Parts: structure tokens; C-alpha cells; sequence
């Protein structure tokens, strides 16, 4: 059923299993006419599908090309996320498709449950758990190939960089999901925290900066801190 | 008008026929129904007084025998049965009857309910969904499950109807996922219409057939039944007018028959709001939007 706080392990077992966020696919700008009138200009977009145990991100780019001359946009974006969904799964090798897909937003679960019916032993699961994937638009090198691609495109990366040589799957999850938290929170300050110091550097096959295991803890300690912040700046606590 | 005897009363029951009922005491003088319209099928169904548990009851037509009931002590129910002989079926009724120990079906003559309620239904196709081939009648009772709850545990005791699943390969044809989940035209249209019923008035028997299960012996899954059938005419955006119009009139009498105390358990608020509320045959049931709206505003 549901994924939460109570069965969180479950996402390091060695059963494969796929998280897919949306909220990336579909967005626009919203503006004036010149009758003063609004109107929406759509820029592209991604589909975040992370393998959390392995970090392996399969980052489909929606083009702005997609939606022409299409109506209800918001509802064929889940349509499409779970078209080009099933469309991976059906590209892997068997041994290699995801036995649960687990969904971060409770309206993708009908239309992947409908592309997947040909996958009657894929589980698909909601989760309540809130995680911060919308947020994977504030890494730099995701952002710039999204908003360079002129035609639909898949990526492939690692979102853990080589982290799993040092630590376990459950502490590189836990790493990128404080991180995203705090990019959410603050894109300005979490983005200074990651870059302030310019001897640390982002490797060309790398997401992250190459901070040592002490520089992870400081920083790690840095984006609870600018979260704690926020939580106060918000509710003035 | 044909006449359904019986040979004894030995306990007590309140016994249906159609949309009446009476009580019967326990070794009351009574012989059974006559004055039973010819032309409509028809249903007797019991309900113990010392075991409200289990309402039962069968289905059959006048014209396909001479039926009689009568109470089995073993299995403890009041049993259908046929008399073949019809020199001597016609030889035990009349004696009843100069003695005046039978009721009359009691249908008023403005009276169209039975009708409207069973305009579409055919005993030779209810036995198709309840199958027991050598009996000419068909027995009902409120725990009989159908097939797709059996797939989801007795054959022999199902109630075969015709399964309806939105989210199953039947329904939904490949590259056109969002379009035949969203619309499903091609599910009522071409699936079931052309290729399992054959024509409306099938799918209206059977829709039909549902609902007065569900009603009569509270079976659940018919229930089921006859909201999914319900729900895929709504859900479709391409319908036949005649079948819209048709269906406001099948629901209309559905809705007005209904006891007001069941329409809780009867009626499942999810399906009738986005029926009436939601769905692309919204504006296309006056006559049941109407009265649902009157007589069940709770609901919605
Ligand atoms: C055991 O009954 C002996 C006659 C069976 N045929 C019947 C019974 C009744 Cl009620 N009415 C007509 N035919
Ligand atoms: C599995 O059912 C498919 C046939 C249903 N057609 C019916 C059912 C009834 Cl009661 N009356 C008339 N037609």
C-alpha cells in the first residue's frame, strides 16, 4: 500500500523500485497580454524517476513541443509522466524493471496504474512521505540540460555522485533529501552553503561538490540550520 | 392469469411476489398466489420470521410451467417446483380457490411498475446468469457472490453477470489509455454493446436484473452490478440518445420503488454524484436527476 515513516527501510532492500515525481513535467510562466489579458508560455520540463537504492536518475526532459495544440494540460501531464514511464520499464531488460513504483503525488496513481496494466505484477504505491524532488530543478547541471534540450530527451545520472563508495544507501538518501529540503526552502542560501568555498569543486561527471566526510557533516549541519532558519523567518519562532 | 400454489405454510414467513408482500403465520390455510400477470417474468421471495438471516427467492415465468412451492423440511427452505402433470396441476388448484385460500396479486390497473421495472428482463437470459439448467426457474438468496467477487467461492452457486472493470485490458485499448479511461465509449460501445450483449435491451435486462437483486435480497454484489453498469453509460461521452432517454426511465422507476429506509445501503453516494453531478450524462437524466433530488437529497 502506502509508503511512510513506518516501512522507510523498505527502500534499501534489494527488491528494484522506482520513485516517480511529476511535478517537474508540466510549467509555465504565467503573464500579461498586451489587452491585459493572462496567459501561460510553457517551458520545458522533467520527469524525476530515482532508483533510491542504486541513485541511478532517469531524468526524462519534456520538450515545450509536446503540449501544442493540446488542451487540460495538467491532467495530460500525468498521462504523458505515466506514458513515458511504462515506455522505460518496457526499455529495460527484464531482470532490470522495477518490481514497485512508487509515486510521490496520489494523482499519478491512476494513470500509471492504466500504462502499467500490461505489468500486472509492478506494484504502483502512493507514498506520505513529502519529499523534496520538485527541488531537483535547483541542481544546476539538471536545470541546464532541461532548459537546453530542443527535442525530447532522456538522462541519465547518478544523483548520489559516488557517495555509495562511503556510505549506505539509507545515509546518501538521507544526504539528498536534506539537501533538497533546504534547496526548497531557500534555493539562494542553500545554493551559497553548497558553493561558498571555491576549492571545493563539482567533478564534470558529478552533481555535487567533492566535500571530504568532515565537509559533509559540517555542511549537512550548515542546511539543517538554514532549515531550522526558514521554519522560524516563516512562523516567527 | 396463472397461479403459483403452494402446499402448506409450516412456517412463518413473510413471502414477496414482485414489489408485495404479506405475512404468513406458522400452519396458516394458505395455497398460494393467484391472478399472477402473464406477460412478465416474476419473482417469490421469503424471509423467515425466526431467521431474518438469508432473504431468498426465485425467478420464473408463467409461461414456462406450472410452478408450485413447497416447504422442504430438511433444507428448511420453501422450495420451487414443477408440476409436469398438467392434467393434475389443474387438478390440485381449483379445489384452493373455490375454498378461497390463496392472495391475489394485487396489481392496480394504472399501475405500470412491474413493467417499468422489468421492461427489459428475459427468464431464458437470467438463467444464462443463474445457472442451474434443470430447473426452468432460478434461485436467488442475499449471499450468493458473482463471478468478479470470486475473482477478487462456490461456481456452481454464482451469480454470473457480465464483468465490468475500468482498469482492465478489456476496457482500455493500448495507446489509448487516457482517452478510454477518461471517455469510455469505446468500453460501453464497442466492447460491451456490440460485442457481449448485442443491443441496449440486453445490457438493460441485466441492469435491470442487478438492481431488483440488490433490492430484493440485498445482495451486495448485484448492487455492485448495476452501479458499474450505470457508471459506464455516464462515463462514456458518445451514448445513443434513445439509450439515455431510456436509461432516465429505467433509474426513474428504480430510484421511485426503492424503500426510503434502504436508500443508505442501496445507493452509493460516489457513483450517483458523479453521475448526475460530474459526468458527461450530467445534464442527460432529468426524470432520475429530478427525483433523486427529492427524495434523496441527503445522499447528495
Ligand atoms: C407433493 O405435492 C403433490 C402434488 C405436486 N404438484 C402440485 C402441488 C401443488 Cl401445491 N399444486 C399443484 N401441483
Ligand atoms: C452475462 O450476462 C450477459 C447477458 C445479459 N443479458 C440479459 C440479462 C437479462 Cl436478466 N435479461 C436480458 N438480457
Amino acid at each position: 500500500g502506502a509508503m511512510n515513516s513506518s516501512n522507510y527501510a523498505e527502500l534499501f532492500n534489494n527488491d528494484i523500485k522506482l520513485f516517480v515525481d511529476d511535478t517537474n513535467v508540466y510549467r509555465v510562466t504565467v503573464h500579461k497580454t498586451f489587452e491585459g489579458n493572462v496567459a501561460t508560455k510553457a517551458i520545458n520540463g522533467c520527469i524525476f524517476t530515482l532508483n533510491p537504492k542504486t541513485g541511478h536518475l532517469f531524468l526524462k526532459i519534456i520538450h515545450t513541443s509536446v503540449w501544442a495544440g493540446q488542451k487540460r494540460l495538467s491532467q495530460l501531464a500525468k498521462w504523458k509522466t505515466a506514458e513515458e514511464v511504462s515506455a522505460l520499464v518496457r526499455s529495460l531488460p527484464k531482470e532490470e524493471q522495477p518490481k514497485q513504483i512508487i509515486v510521490t503525488r496520489k494523482a499519478m496513481l491512476d494513470p500509471l496504474e492504466v500504462h502499467m496494466l500490461d505489468f500486472p505484477n509492478i506494484a504502483i504505491r502512493p507514498t506520505e512521505l513529502r519529499l523534496p524532488f520538485s527541488a531537483a530543478m535547483s541542481i544546476d547541471k539538471l536545470s541546464d540540460v532541461v532548459m537546453k534540450a530542443t527535442e525530447p530527451q532522456m538522462v541519465l545520472f547518478n544523483i548520489y555522485d559516488d557517495w555509495l563508495d562511503r556510505i549506505s544507501s539509507y545515509t546518501a538518501f538521507s544526504r539528498l533529501t536534506l539537501l533538497l529540503r533546504a534547496l526548497k526552502t531557500n534555493e539562494e542560501s542553500a545554493k551559497m552553503i553548497l558553493l561558498s568555498d571555491p576549492t571545493i569543486t563539482i567533478k564534470s561527471y558529478h552533481l555535487w561538490p567533492s566535500f571530504t566526510d568532515e565537509q559533509w557533516i559540517t555542511i549537512e549541519s550548515q542546511m539543517r540550520d538554514l532549515i531550522l532558519t526558514e521554519y522560524g523567518r516563516k512562523y516567527n519562532v | 392469469m396463472n397461479t403459483v400454489p403452494f402446499t402448506s405454510a409450516p412456517i412463518e414467513v413473510t413471502i414477496g411476489i414482485d414489489q408485495y408482500s404479506f405475512n404468513v403465520k406458522e400452519n396458516q390455510p394458505f395455497h398460494g398466489i393467484k391472478d399472477i400477470p402473464i406477460g412478465h417474468v416474476h419473482v417469490i421471495h421469503f424471509q423467515h420470521a425466526d431467521n431474518s438471516s438469508m432473504r431468498y427467492g426465485y425467478w420464473f415465468d408463467c409461461r414456462m410451467g406450472n410452478f408450485y412451492i413447497q416447504y422442504d423440511p430438511k433444507d428448511g427452505l420453501y422450495k420451487m417446483m414443477e408440476e409436469r402433470d398438467g392434467a393434475k396441476f389443474e387438478n390440485i388448484v381449483h379445489n384452493f380457490k373455490e375454498r378461497q385460500m390463496m392472495v391475489s396479486y394485487p396489481k392496480i390497473d394504472e399501475d405500470d411498475t412491474w413493467y417499468n421495472l422489468t421492461e427489459f428482463v428475459q427468464m431464458d437470459k437470467i438463467r444464462k446468469i443463474v445457472r442451474k439448467d434443470e430447473n426452468q426457474f432460478s434461485y436467488v438468496d442475499s449471499s450468493m457472490t458473482t463471478v468478479q467477487e470470486n475473482e477478487l467461492s462456490d461456481p456452481a452457486h454464482s451469480l454470473n453477470y457480465t464483468v465490468i472493470n475500468f482498469k482492465s485490458r478489456e476496457a482500455i485499448r493500448p495507446g489509448h489509455e487516457m482517452e478510454d479511461f477518461l471517455d469510455k465509449s469505446y468500453y460501453l460501445n464497442t466492447v460491451m454493446l456490440q460485442g457481449i450483449f448485442k443491443n441496449s435491451s440486453n445490457y438493460f435486462g441485466e441492469l435491470q436484473f442487478a438492481f431488483l437483486n440488490a433490492m430484493f435480497f440485498g445482495n451486495y454484489g448485484s448492487s455492485l452490478q448495476w452501479h458499474a453498469m450505470i457508471e459506464l453509460i455516464c462515463s462514456s461521452a458518445t451514448v445513443p440518445k434513445h439509450m439515455l432517454d431510456k436509461l432516465d426511465e429505467i433509474l426513474y422507476y428504480q430510484i421511485k420503488t426503492l424503500p426510503e429506509q434502504y436508500s443508505d445501503i442501496l445507493l452509493n453516494e460516489r457513483v450517483w454524484n458523479i453521475c448526475l453531478y460530474s459526468s458527461f450524462q450530467k445534464n442527460s437524466l432529468h426524470n432520475t436527476e429530478k427525483i433523486m433530488e427529492n427524495k434523496y437529497p441527503e445522499l447528495l
